[PDB]
C-alpha cells in the first residue's frame, strides 16, 4: 500500500470542503445553510466510519468580505482567494438563482472540481458535464410512475384513467416512461376545470365520465391533480357510493404523509405516501453522506486519488494523465447507496434525483372499524416483497 | 494579415532554456497551422517534426516528446519554447513561422533566425568603432572592395540593416559556419552601389535581435 | 444616444484594429451621435480574474454591449463561459467572436447569450439548404460527441421536422470509439451514404482511415465536414476531394473584427431608433442589478434587419446564430481552396466550381443505394416452399423431379423451430419448389441479389396491442419487415385494407381462395351453416393463431361469436393442425384453397369441400418506400403472361396421384 505522506503537507491531511453561497435563501424559501451544515457536520461526527483513512471534511466557511443574493463575483473571486490558501479538495454549492448556478459550470471547467448543485426548481441541462453535478432533491414523479408501473404489473392491469387536471407539473417524465412501458391503455382523461363555471354542468360531466370509465378502465390513478380535485372526488365518491370494485381510486402522486388525505377514504383504495419530507437539512446530510462515500471509494481505488487536491489556485486545472475529478465523478455513480431522506441514486451525474422509499398502504376493509394504513407490500427501490 | 517574422532570441547561453518567441500575429493561432521549426544544418539531414495545436502539443520528435514544454501564450498570439540540452546538429537555422500543415514548400524569400551555441559573454565584446575610409582607388569594374568593417557583436544571423534604409540592390542571406570564439565579423556588401568614386559613404548599421543597437559605426 | 460599445480585447494589435474600426464606422451608421467607448483591457491567463477585470473596466464606463475580438478565449477549455456568465446577469448580449462550438449556441440555460459566431447549427442549415436539389434527406449521424454531437443531432431533428421528412439512422456516439469499422459496415448496408463528422479532428482522421482501409472514400459517400474538423491532423489520410467548409468570419482578426464592429454599430443604431431604450442601473459588484427590461431589450435587438452590400439578407437563426453568414464551401481537390458555393441567405448557388469527390464523379453522385439486398423471408408453405432438411454440412443434392431434371435449390439458413424452440439457432435447410424457381427467374430478369432465410417464428402476426411499448402493429415477419430484418415477404399474404396501411403489396402470383378441409354431421357445406357458425365448446375445428384465417375472422362482422371460440384450439403453425385433422383429432380445418387441395390429392383420408369463397389474388408483401416496388410487380406480371409460371405450378403444386 503506497503511503500518501507526500501530498498532505499543504491540506493538513483533511478534505477541505468549500462552504460557498452562505447567503440565506430569500428568493423563490426561508432555509438556512449555516444550521444545515452544522447539523450535517454533527451527524457525520456522531456516526463513526463515514470518513475512513483518518480523513475529515474540513468545511471552510468561504464568505465574501439582499444585494448579495445572486452576485457571482463576491461568491467567486474572494471565495477562491480564501479557499486556495491551502488546496482545494471538495466544494459544496447552494445555487439560489440562475446567477449562482451558471457559475458552477465555469468553476468546474477552470478548476476541475466536482460540485453539487442544490437547486430549488428544475433547471435545464444544457451543460452535460460530469464535474457539474445536479442534485434536484424535489418531489418528482419518476418514483411515483415506477411504483404505479410495478403495481400494474403485479396486479395484471393494463388500463388506467389519466387524471389530467393541470399541465404545470413534471408530467414529461411520466410520458417518457409511458412511451417505454406497454402497460398503459388510456381511453378518456378526467378533467376538472374544462371551462365549467357552474356546478350542475360539472356534476353532469363527472357522472358521464364515471359511467364511461366504469366499463372502460376501472383504474383511476392520480397523475397531476391538485389536492382540491382529490378532495372533490372523495366527497363525490361517498355520495354516489363509488366502491373500489366499481371505481378503484388510486393515489399515485405521493407528496408527503402529512399532506395525504385521511378522511373519506373508501375501503380498498391505493393511497401511498412519501415517508420522507422536503427538509433542507436532510438533503444536506444526504449530500454529505454521498461525498463521504465517494471519497471512501476513491481512497479504496487509489490512496493518492482523494487526498491529492485537484487544484491549488484560482486558475489551476488538473489536465494530467491521472486526474482526480473524473474518477471522483465516475465512482459515486456506480456505488449508489440508500441515503437518509431517500435512496441516493446517481442518474448519470446530470439528472440525479433521490428516489424516496415508499410503502404499499392499501386501506382495505378494517374488521375492527378503525381506518389504518395496512402494509400489504413493500418498496425497496424497485422490488416489492409481498406478504 | 501575413506576418512570418521570426523574432526569437538567436543568442543564448549553452545548455540554457531557449525561449524561442515566434511572434506570428497573423490570421489565427487556434489550431490552424503546424508552427514548427525546420532543422536545416549543413552536413546532415532532418527528420519529420511535430505540430502544435490549441492543446499545446509540445512533442516534435520521440526523443523530446515530453522533455520540452511549449507554453501557450495566447496574450500576444505567440508561444515560448523550453529547448534544454540541445546538441550541435539540432541547434541550427530555425524557421518558426506559419508553416502550413502538409509540408508543401515555400513561396517567399529566405528569413528566420539561427540560434547558436556560443556564450553570451564571448559574443558580446564591444562594437569595433572603425571609421569608414573610402578607397576610391580600386577602379576595376562594377564591383570593387569597399564597405563597412564592423565586427565584435552578436552572431551573423541577426536583423541586418543599413544606414536608415540605404540601397538594397542585391541583398541575400546565406547561413554559413559560425565561429566558436564569438568574433563574428559580419559585414554585408552590395554589388552595384558603393563602388563608385567621390565621397559617397556606405556605412552599414547591422541591427541586433536582443539589443536593437543601430548606432555603432 | 449614449450607447457605448464594450470591447473585450487581448492584444495591442486587436486594440489598434478596434480603434480603426470605430474610426471608420462613421460611414456605416451615417455619423450618428453615439459614442463608442475605447475600453482596451489587457489579456490575463486566469479566466475569472480576466472576467472580473473586464467587468470593472466596463462598469467604469457603463457600456451596453459586449464585443469579444479575440479567437483565443481566456478559458482553458476554449469555451465562452466567463463572458456569457458575466453578461447573463446584466442581460447584455455577447456580440463577439469566441469560438466555433455549437453547444453554447442553443439558449437553454443562459438567456442573454447572443453570440454572432456561425456554429455547427449554421453549417447544418447551410447543408440542408444546399441538399434541396440533391435529395439527401437520409443522413447517417456518426458524430461521436456528448455536447457538439447532441447539438448536431438536435439540429438535424429540427431540419427533418421542418422538411416534413425522415432520416435513415440518427444517433449520437461517445468520443473515443475503437470499433469504427462496425460503424462503416452498418452505414454501407443502409441506403444512406451521408457520413457527417462534427465532433473533432481525431475522430475525423479515424473514420477517414477506416474508410480508406475498405476503399470506400468518395465512392458514393457524402463527406460534408467543416474547417474545424479538418484542422490539426485530419487530412493526412484523406485523399484529395473531401468537401471542407471553410469557416467564413470565424477565425480572421483583420476584416472580421471590423465587420463585427460595423454590425454591432448598426444594431445599436437601429435599437436607439426604436423604442425600449431605458438605461439600466449601474451593474456593480455585490449588488443585484437584474435588468427588468431584459427580454424586451433582447426582442428589440433581435429585429435588426439591415441592408448591407456584402450580404443580401441578415437575420438571426432559431438559436441566435450569425445573421446569415456567407459560408463559402471549399473543396480539397488537389489541396486547394476553390469555392463551390456561397450562402447568400436563401440558397447556396455555385459560382465556378461544383461538388468534387475523391472516389466519385464531378456531377451529382449516387447517394442512395439500389435494391439488390432483398432478404427473402420464408415460412411453412410445404405445398409451395418444399423446406427439406439438409443432406450434409451444406450440401444439397438436387433431387430429380417428375420430368427427371435436377431442380436448382438455394439453401435457407434459419431457425427450423419456433421462437421458444430455436431462438437464434439458424440451421441450414435445402428449400426448393416453386418459390426458388420464381426467385431464380426474378434474379435472371433483374440484377438484384436475393437472400433466402427462414423466419425464426412460425406465425404471421396480428395487428392487436403488442406488449412492446404499446405498438399497434404486426408481431412477426411483417413486424420484422417494418424494422429492417426482412425486405421482401415472398409469402402470398392476404391483401386487405389493414395490411395496406403500414406496407404495400405487389402483383399477385397465386390467385387462390379460402375453403375448409373436411374428412369425407360429416359434411360442413361451408361456414354459412348454423352448425359451425355458432359452435360449442366441443365443436371447435382446427385454427392457427396469428394466421390469415385469424385475420379473416377478425375482419368479419357477423362471425364475432365464433372469433372468440377459436381461441381454444390456437396453434403455432399449420403443420400441427394438419397432423391433428389427419389423425382424427379435430373436426375440420380452414386454410388456403391450394394447400387444402394438395393435401387432399396427397392424403386420401382428407377430402376438402367444394364450396370456395374469398376468391382474391394474394399479392407479395413489399416495403413502403422501396424504389423497386413496381419493378418486381412488372417482372411477376411479365412472367405470368407467358406460359412458364402456369407450367411450373402444374408440375409442382398439382401433384395428382
Amino acid at each position: 500500500h503506497p503511503q500518501p505522506c507526500q501530498i498532505l503537507k499543504r491540506i493538513g491531511h483533511a478534505v477541505r470542503v468549500g462552504a460557498v453561497h452562505l447567503q440565506p435563501w430569500t428568493t423563490a424559501e426561508t432555509l438556512w445553510p449555516r444550521d444545515a451544515l452544522l447539523f450535517a457536520v454533527e451527524n457525520l461526527n456522531r456516526v463513526e466510519g463515514l470518513l475512513p483513512y483518518n480523513l475529515s471534511l474540513e468545511v471552510v466557511m468561504a464568505i465574501e468580505a439582499s444585494p448579495w443574493s445572486s452576485d457571482p463575483f463576491s461568491f467567486l473571486q474572494s471565495v477562491c482567494h480564501t479557499v486556495v490558501v491551502q488546496g482545494v479538495s471538495a466544494l459544496l454549492a447552494f445555487p439560489q438563482s440562475q446567477g449562482e448556478m451558471m457559475e458552477l459550470d465555469l468553476v468546474s471547467s477552470v478548476l476541475h472540481i466536482p460540485v453539487l448543485s442544490i437547486v430549488r426548481h428544475e433547471f435545464p441541462r444544457e451543460s452535460q458535464n460530469p464535474l457539474h453535478l445536479q442534485l434536484s432533491l424535489e418531489n418528482s414523479l419518476s418514483s411515483d410512475a415506477d411504483v404505479t408501473v410495478s403495481i400494474l404489473t403485479m396486479n395484471n392491469w393494463y388500463n388506467f384513467s389519466l387524471l389530467l387536471c393541470q399541465e404545470d407539473w413534471n408530467i414529461t417524465d411520466f410520458l417518457l416512461l409511458t412511451e417505454n412501458n406497454s402497460k398503459f391503455h388510456l381511453e378518456s382523461v378526467i378533467n376538472i376545470t374544462a371551462n365549467l363555471s357552474s356546478t350542475k354542468d360539472l356534476l353532469s360531466f363527472l357522472q358521464v365520465q364515471m359511467d364511461n370509465i366504469r366499463n372502460s378502465t376501472p383504474t383511476m390513478v392520480m397523475f397531476g391533480c391538485d389536492m382540491d380535485s382529490i378532495r372533490q372526488i372523495f366527497e363525490m365518491s361517498t355520495q354516489f357510493g363509488l366502491s373500489p370494485p366499481e371505481l378503484h381510486w388510486v393515489l399515485g402522486d405521493s407528496q408527503n404523509v402529512e399532506e395525504l388525505r385521511t378522511e373519506g377514504l373508501p375501503l380498498g383504495l391505493i393511497a401511498h405516501g412519501k415517508t420522507t419530507q422536503s427538509v433542507f437539512e436532510y438533503y444536506v446530510q444526504d449530500a454529505m453522506e454521498l461525498v463521504a462515500r465517494a471519497v471512501a471509494t476513491a481512497t479504496m481505488i487509489q490512496p493518492e486519488l482523494a487526498l491529492l487536491p485537484s487544484t491549488m489556485n484560482c486558475m489551476d486545472v488538473k489536465t494530467t494523465n491521472l486526474t482526480s475529478g473524473q474518477y471522483l465523478s465516475r465512482f459515486l455513480a456506480n456505488t449508489t447507496f440508500r441515503g437518509l431522506s431517500g435512496s441516493i441514486k446517481v442518474k448519470g451525474s446530470t439528472i440525479i434525483s433521490s428516489e424516496n422509499n415508499f410503502f404499499i398502504w392499501n386501506l382495505q376493509h378494517d374488521p375492527m372499524g378503525k381506518p389504518m394504513w395496512t402494509r400489504l407490500g413493500s418498496w425497496q427501490g424497485g422490488r416489492i416483497v409481498m406478504d | 494579415d501575413v506576418q512570418l517574422q521570426e523574432s526569437g532570441p538567436g543568442l543564448v547561453k549553452p545548455s540554457q532554456s531557449l525561449s524561442l518567441t515566434c511572434t506570428v500575429t497573423g490570421y489565427s493561432i487556434t489550431s490552424d497551422y503546424a508552427w514548427n521549426w525546420i532543422r536545416q544544418f549543413p552536413g546532415n539531414k532532418l527528420e519529420w517534426m511535430g505540430y502544435i495545436s490549441y492543446s499545446g502539443s509540445t512533442g516534435y520528435n520521440p526523443s523530446l516528446k515530453s522533455r520540452i514544454s511549449i507554453t501557450r501564450d495566447t496574450s500576444k498570439n505567440q508561444f515560448f519554447l523550453q529547448l534544454n540540452s540541445v546538441t550541435t546538429e539540432d541547434t541550427a537555422t530555425y524557421y518558426c513561422a506559419r508553416l502550413y500543415y502538409g509540408f508543401y514548400g515555400m513561396d517567399y524569400w529566405g528569413q528566420g533566425t539561427s540560434v547558436t551555441v556560443s556564450s553570451a559573454k564571448t559574443t558580446t565584446k564591444g562594437p569595433s568603432v572603425f571609421p569608414l575610409a573610402p578607397s576610391s582607388k580600386s577602379t576595376s569594374g562594377g564591383t570593387a572592395a569597399l564597405g563597412c568593417l564592423v565586427k565584435d557583436y552578436f552572431p551573423e544571423p541577426v536583423t541586418v540593416s543599413w544606414n536608415s534604409g540605404a540601397l538594397t540592390s542585391g541583398v541575400h542571406t546565406f547561413p554559413a559556419v559560425l565561429q566558436s570564439s564569438g568574433l563574428y565579423s559580419l559585414s554585408s556588401v552590395v554589388t552595384v552601389p558603393s563602388s563608385s568614386l567621390g565621397t559617397q559613404t556606405y556605412i552599414c548599421n547591422v541591427n541586433h535581435k536582443p539589443s536593437n543597437t543601430k548606432v555603432d559605426k | 444616444k449614449i450607447v457605448n460599445i464594450g470591447a473585450v480585447l487581448s492584444t495591442r494589435k486587436h486594440e489598434q484594429m478596434f480603434r480603426e474600426a470605430v474610426n471608420q464606422a462613421n460611414k456605416r451608421h451615417g455619423s450618428w451621435k453615439i459614442q463608442l467607448n475605447a475600453t482596451s483591457v489587457t489579456h490575463k491567463p486566469n479566466a475569472i480574474q480576466m472576467a472580473l477585470s473586464v467587468c470593472e473596466d466596463l462598469i467604469s464606463s457603463q457600456v451596453y454591449a459586449i464585443l469579444v475580438s479575440h479567437p483565443p478565449t481566456p478559458n482553458d477549455h476554449f469555451t465562452p463561459t466567463p463572458v456569457s456568465y458575466t453578461a447573463g446577469f446584466y442581460r447584455i448580449p455577447v456580440l463577439g467572436l469566441t469560438t466555433r462550438m455549437s453547444i453554447y449556441s442553443d439558449k437553454s440555460i443562459h438567456l442573454s447569450f447572443l453570440r454572432t459566431v456561425p456554429p455547427y447549427s449554421h453549417q447544418s442549415s447551410v447543408w440542408f439548404e444546399m441538399m434541396r436539389v440533391y435529395n439527401w434527406n437520409h443522413i447517417i449521424l456518426l458524430v461521436s460527441d456528448d455536447h457538439e454531437g447532441r447539438a448536431a443531432q438536435k439540429r438535424l431533428e429540427t431540419l427533418l421536422e421542418e422538411r416534413e421528412s425522415k432520416a435513415e439512422k440518427v444517433l449520437q456516439f461517445d468520443p473515443g470509439t475503437k470499433n469504427v469499422t462496425a460503424l462503416l459496415m452498418e452505414a454501407r448496408e443502409l441506403e444512406a451514404r451521408v457520413i457527417i463528422l462534427s465532433a473533432s479532428e481525431d475522430d475525423a482522421a479515424t473514420v477517414y482511415r477506416a474508410a480508406a482501409m475498405l476503399n470506400m472514400t468518395g465512392s458514393g459517400y457524402v463527406w460534408l465536414v467543416g474547417e474545424r474538423e479538418i484542422s490539426g491532423n485530419a487530412l493526412r489520410y484523406a485523399p484529395d476531394g473531401i468537401i471542407g467548409l471553410q469557416l467564413i468570419n470565424g477565425k480572421n482578426e483583420s476584416a472580421h473584427i471590423s465587420d463585427a464592429v460595423g454590425v454591432v454599430a448598426q444594431a445599436v443604431h437601429e435599437l436607439l431608433e426604436k423604442e425600449n431604450i431605458t438605461d439600466p442601473p449601474r451593474g456593480c459588484v455585490g449588488n443585484t442589478n437584474i435588468w427588468k427590461t431584459g427580454p424586451l431589450f433582447k426582442r428589440v435587438l433581435m429585429s435588426s434587419k439591415y441592408a448591407d452590400g456584402v450580404t443580401g439578407r441578415v437575420e438571426f437563426n432559431e438559436d441566435g446564430d450569425r445573421k446569415f453568414a456567407n459560408y463559402s464551401i471549399m473543396n480539397l481537390q488537389n489541396r486547394k481552396l476553390v469555392q463551390v458555393g456561397i450562402y447568400n441567405g436563401t440558397h447556396v448557388i455555385p459560382n465556378d466550381r461544383k461538388i468534387i469527390w475523391p472516389g466519385g464523379e464531378t456531377e451529382k453522385p449516387r447517394g442512395y443505394q439500389m435494391s439488390t439486398r432483398l432478404k427473402i423471408v420464408t415460412i411453412h408453405q410445404e405445398p409451395f416452399v418444399y423446406v427439406k432438411p439438409t443432406m450434409s454440412d451444406g450440401t444439397c443434392k438436387e433431387e430429380f423431379t417428375v420430368n427427371g431434371d435436377p431442380v436448382k435449390k438455394v439453401i435457407c439458413t434459419g431457425p427450423n423451430d419456433t421462437s421458444p424452440g430455436s431462438p437464434r439457432h439458424t440451421v441450414p435447410q435445402c428449400c426448393y419448389g416453386f418459390c426458388i424457381d420464381l426467385l431464380i427467374k426474378l434474379a435472371r430478369t433483374m440484377n438484384f441479389t436475393y437472400e433466402v432465410h427462414l423466419v425464426a417464428d412460425g406465425k404471421f402476426g396480428t395487428q392487436e396491442r403488442v406488449n412492446n411499448s404499446n405498438k399497434k402493429e404486426w408481431n412477426g415477419m411483417m413486424g420484422e419487415l417494418l424494422s429492417g430484418q426482412a425486405d421482401m415477404i415472398v409469402a402470398p399474404l392476404t391483401i386487405n385494407n389493414e395490411r395496406a396501411q403500414y406496407i404495400e403489396f405487389s402483383k399477385p402470383f397465386k390467385y387462390q381462395g379460402l375453403t375448409i378441409l373436411v374428412k369425407k354431421e360429416e359434411r360442413i357445406t361451408g361456414i354459412n351453416d348454423p352448425r359451425l357458425r355458432n359452435p360449442s365448446d366441443k365443436f371447435i375445428y382446427a385454427t392457427v393463431k396469428q394466421s390469415s384465417v385469424d385475420i379473416y375472422f377478425r375482419r368479419q362482422v357477423e362471425l364475432s361469436t365464433m372469433y372468440r371460440h377459436m381461441e381454444k384450439h390456437n396453434y403455432e403453425s399449420a403443420a400441427e393442425a394438419i397432423q391433428a385433422v389427419r389423425d382424427n383429432k379435430l373436426h375440420a380445418f380452414i386454410w388456403d384453397s391450394a394447400v387444402l387441395e394438395f393435401e387432399a390429392s396427397q392424403k386420401c383420408d382428407l377430402v376438402t369441400t367444394g364450396e370456395l369463397f374469398f376468391r382474391s389474388g394474394f399479392g407479395i408483401g413489399m416495403r413502403k418506400d422501396s424504389p423497386w416496388k413496381q419493378n418486381v410487380s412488372l417482372s411477376i406480371l411479365k412472367s405470368h403472361e407467358n406460359g412458364f409460371m402456369e407450367d411450373l405450378d402444374k408440375t409442382w403444386v398439382r401433384y395428382q396421384e
